[PDB]
């Protein structure tokens, strides 16, 4: 009933005042976090202490993979530390960051470590297609970028990037009106 | 105006190798070594414990050998090519590249990665044609760090006006000797130049007194004195003095032949701009940034044939 | 290295912000403190410390050739380590963006506010010295044309004292003492620029829609290419002061020079001034880009009107991407499967009257769709 | 068991099993066990470890959860190499020391005969070392 009241378009407390579209964002996400079907009254609890159960999350996902890491810690890839979190939060529907609070959230739990840990979460390596994913560009600015080098390096799927390499270029160059960084904090 | 096939200059600045020497207390020198690991050998080089600093050395002559070509077999670019030094120190001056080069001693700028990790560093130098009393710059990293701070030392116009005499003279000399006293911690890592070798650290050596020792590269050297060039557009690092001047940390050409602006480019534009250094209004800072290039390409020397 | 910050504002210019600190902490100018803090990324290993500008012009992260990605990360590192509680630099920066205006203007942002790159000003800023006692800092909207006059206190903004010398605030300080002079600067009533710099600033003023701060400056950029002049800020005042009817007043006289100058007419030969130049200004919500939505709204009412005199405007693939938001590959997608009807790119086989139905369809969103002009 | 890594790092990841197994002998404080690595290759450390004479333990139990797992000679530590590497010839004249570290040098040529490393830490500390294992 909690969920009922929020999903036709209402308010509930503490769940939060979201459009109509990015109230059911919620649920496709949800359902993937217990690997099962939607359950509700989990989905209530853990909005209780948000956002500091989603911090509660991503602390139990970096401190896994490093663990269970197959690879040294300088060839660790970002697909391979949190290819679950980061590529599960994208487009809900868009990279509306004012909306999708899921990854406007998740970019401060990555900007502030940065350069802890020797630089662990900035220097994670990545692809020429995840680059695309991330920025929201194609394939040929990633290929424009490399000639006249504003992106510091083809081949499309050898791991020439670093993730703080990304992760800046996007709030100099490729940010917009809702993607940006500038709603969640 | 199309270019010959003999042209050819020598350069007007000649370093020499740098010798790395370790100043114990007592105040004595010994040349610095290094090791050799084989199991493709990689050569580590650090200072020794007991050490208090460590002095370089090496010495530099403005020998102004731009004034005319070294080789050329057509008169008419032998006539230009003259007439542009004449021109160049009448309207502009050396002033601008003399400043230019000499900060490029007188900091660091010839210690590639030994100056960080630094307590202070020190620099004296050993003028030849002048009177006495060496010219030593005390504690670069926080007294030197703004131009201001260089002519605020009480003999910067002394040294300059040598440069400018050396290249303004028809035979000018004005040899340098620099040395300098680096304050490291202890046990400090310490990078020499290092051989090529085809394809895993293998140093520049010499032999000072039977021993091994890490060597700068002479044209190591004279690599760092020429980190001039700013003058390339949103320009913000200065760049190596070369032509279509590149960039070796991102391989990539800036002045690149497609923009207009290396070097072969501003030499076939030689008489337009013999008109406009002489008129009486002076030019603008885009035309001159072009000149003050231009000079910097016959002081490095090289070839410039075609066909 | 360890520093204090000042007061925050939430309209200070970027380059105010390393005055009010270079003079808090004890260096002698701005030009000092930039050299320091080169010298500080140099220490701590940062990989674009040889791109740090000792220039306080070239401080904006649009300056930078290749190194715009590593001069926000010479910036994420200074809110973090040389403070005690962390300034707010990064919302003061001009960065770059990929915002494609119409017809090919670029576009920079600062924030959460989106700028035309041809509004850019660069010679010299003008400034009011009202601001720089009251104040003592720099508005980050000095930094743009169209903002002419204060919208603080009713005066307009200096650029060339009694001397003959201009003033700017990157070069003379915040107090406001001159060069030439060094002397206060002696000032230079008006409406028509006065309620559109209070909208321009991001209050609520009349006749001026509600628009956020991206689509406030959105329409300064559109209406200059109306008038194709420089910017009047009397007609632009009324041009909104009787809307719907002001709008449609060009709208039905645009058509009425375009039909005289049937089937072979276009949508860019008949209505190819409106549409193509108000696609993207700066991007697709209708909720907010009103320019889109009232001629669309003009031509919901005129689809099979005039015998479907607008239903049959000629469009091709190309600029049918630039209405569905969409790339050439979906295009040639719908003519494998047959959903929109009838390769050559640049081929004339597709009107207005069968576009407009497909994106009822198959191509809506939250932001460019039709639910905002109903 | 004769453990198969089957994904890859082995060398990076041969070496936090000895952590495991650097832990358990201060739980129960136990030196009853051998170390053997059959396919030390003149590269590579191979992708079987063994433990001769674990299975059920905490770190090897989520290991084996996933798909990549099935659970003579003198492998000896050997410092002296961590003598070699020029950073600890310093802190050996400061052992010394207790005179003229002037007339002490370098060795200039050095020849270190098939050596191998597996890198940890320290966990009272928080200090690293190499573990430098050869036949
Ligand atoms: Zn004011
Ligand atoms: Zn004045």
């Amino acid at each position: 009933c909690t969920v009922s009241n929020w999903l036709a378009g209402h308010e509930s407390k503490p769940l939060p005042n979201l459009p109509k579209s990015y109230r059911w964002g919620l649920v496709h996400w949800w359902m993937g976090i217990k690997d099962s079907e939607f359950d509700h009254f989990s989905f209530v609890q853990f909005f209780s202490n948000w956002p500091r159960s989603f911090h509660s999350i991503i602390e139990d996902e970096v401190e896994f993979n490093l663990e269970h890491a197959v690879v040294s810690t300088s060839e660790l890839r970002l697909k391979d530390l949190l290819g679950r979190l980061f590529f599960g939060s994208i487009r809900l529907p868009e990279r509306n960051l004012q909306h999708n609070i899921i990854l406007g959230e998740l970019l401060c739990y990555l900007e502030n470590r940065l350069w802890q840990d020797k630089g662990l979460i900035a220097n994670l390596k990545m692809n020429a297609l995840e680059a695309t994913v991330m920025l929201n560009c194609s394939l040929d600015q990633i290929a424009s970028m490399v000639e006249q080098r504003i992106l510091k390096p083809l081949d499309v799927t050898d791991y020439l990037f670093h993730f703080g390499d990304i992760f800046c270029l996007w709030l100099a160059e490729f940010q917009s009106d809702e993607f940006n960084r500038s709603f969640y904090v | 105006m199309k270019l010959p096939t003999n042209l050819a200059y020598e350069r007007s600045i000649d370093p020499s190798d740098v010798c790395f020497f370790v100043v114990w207390p007592d105040d004595r020198k010994t040349p610095l070594t290094y090791n050799s690991r084989t199991l493709h050998q990689v050569d580590f080089c650090h200072v020794p414990y007991g050490a208090s600093h460590i002095e370089c050395s090496f010495s530099v002559s403005f020998s102004s050998e731009l004034r005319q070509p070294y080789k050329c077999n057509s008169s008419k670019v032998k006539q230009t090519l003259v007439q542009l030094v004449e021109l160049y120190e009448t309207k502009i001056g050396w002033t601008e590249l003399a400043t230019r080069y000499l900060m490029n001693i007188c900091n660091g700028k010839w210690l590639w990665k030994n100056t960080r990790k630094a307590y202070c560093w020190n620099i004296v130098l050993t003028p030849w044609p002048w009177n006495g009393e060496k010219v030593g710059f005390e504690d670069i990293r926080t007294n030197y760090t703004s131009r201001q701070d260089f002519k605020n030392n009480k003999n910067w116009s002394a040294i300059v006006e040598m440069i400018k005499t050396a290249f303004s003279s028809t035979d000018g000399l004005a040899i340098f000797e620099v040395r300098a006293t680096l304050h490291l911690p202890t046990n400090a890592m310490v990078r020499p130049s290092q051989v090529f070798t085809e394809k895993s650290r293998v140093f520049q050596s010499t032999t000072i007194d039977g021993e091994r020792s890490p060597i700068l590269g002479a044209f190591k050297t004279g690599a760092a004195i020429a980190t001039i060039d700013d003058w390339y557009p949103e320009a913000t690092e200065p760049l190596r003095v070369g032509r279509f001047g590149v960039h070796r940390e991102d391989v990539t050409c800036y002045r690149h032949p497609s923009t207009g602006k290396d070097f072969f480019s501003i030499l076939q534009q030689a008489e337009h701009y013999i008109e406009v250094l002489s008129a009486n209004k002076t030019p603008a800072q885009e035309t001159i940034n072009d000149m003050h290039f231009l000079m910097a390409n016959l002081i490095k020397g090289g070839m410039f044939q075609h066909k | 290295m360890f520093l204090q910050r000042p007061k925050p504002y939430s309209d200070e210019s970027l380059e105010s912000f390393f005055i009010r600190v270079a003079n808090k902490n004890g260096y002698g100018d701005v030009h000092r403190f930039l050299e320091a803090t080169k010298r500080f990324l140099q220490d701590i290993d940062h990989n674009g410390y040889q791109t740090f500008p000792t220039d306080i012009t070239r401080i904006n992260p649009y300056s930078a050739k290749n190194s715009s990605s590593a001069r926000t990360a010479s910036f994420l590192k200074l809110a973090q380590l040389t403070f005690n509680e962390p300034p707010e630099l990064l919302g003061l920066a001009i960065n770059r963006t990929n915002m494609k205006y119409s017809p090919s203007t670029s576009a920079v942002v600062r924030g959460a506010e989106v700028f035309p790159r041809s509004l850019l000003r660069t010679h010299s800023i003008p400034c009011c010295p009202l601001c720089l006692r009251e104040n003592g800092y720099a508005s980050y909207l000095w930094h743009f044309q169209g903002y002419e006059y204060c919208h603080s206190h009713n005066v307009p903004l200096i650029t060339t004292c009694s001397c003959g010398k201009e003033f700017d605030y990157r070069v003379s300080g915040l107090k406001g003492i001159c060069c030439k002079c060094k002397e206060p600067i002696t000032l230079t009533g008006h409406e028509a620029a006065c309620t559109v710099s209070n909208w321009l600033a991001g209050h609520e003023s009349k006749p001026l829609p509600n628009l956020p701060k991206s689509y406030r400056w959105g329409l300064v950029h559109w209406w200059m290419g109306i008038k194709d002049s420089e910017f009047d800020h009397f007609s632009f005042v009324q041009f909104f002061s009787n809307w719907p009817r002001s709008f449609h007043s060009i709208i039905e006289d645009e058509v009425e020079f375009n039909l005289e100058h049937t089937s072979e007419l276009r949508l860019k030969d008949l209505l190819g001034r409106l549409f193509f130049g108000s696609i993207r200004l700066p991007e697709r919500n209708l909720q907010h880009n009103i320019i889109l939505g009232e001629l669309l709204c003009y031509l919901e009412n005129r689809l099979w009107q005039d015998k479907g005199l607008i239903a049959n405007l000629k469009m091709n693939a190309l600029e049918a991407t630039v209405m569905l938001n969409c790339s050439l590959d979906q295009i040639a997608s719908m003519v494998e499967q047959r959903i929109l009807k009838p390769l050559d790119v640049t081929d004339y086989l597709f009107h207005f009257g069968d576009i407009f139905c497909l994106w009822l369809a198959e191509f809506q969103s939250d932001e460019f769709n039709r639910s905002f002009y109903v | 068991k004769t453990i198969t890594f089957l994904p890859c790092n082995n060398e990076s990841l041969a070496a936090k099993c000895l952590r495991v197994l650097h832990g358990f002998n201060y739980q129960y404080e136990t030196r009853n066990i051998g170390v053997s690595f059959p396919l030390w290759c003149d590269a590579t450390v191979g992708k079987k470890i063994s433990f001769v004479s674990l299975l059920k333990q905490h770190y090897f139990v989520q290991m084996e959860q996933l798909q990549y797992f099935h659970i003579y000679v003198s492998f000896r530590r050997c410092q002296s190499i961590d003598k070699l590497t020029a950073a600890g010839l310093a802190r050996k004249i400061r052992r010394l020391e207790k005179f003229d570290p002037s007339s002490f040098a370098q060795k200039e040529h050095t020849a270190i005969a098939h050596y191998h490393s597996l890198g940890e830490s320290s966990k009272q500390t928080n200090r690293n070392f190499r573990l430098n294992i050869r036949m």
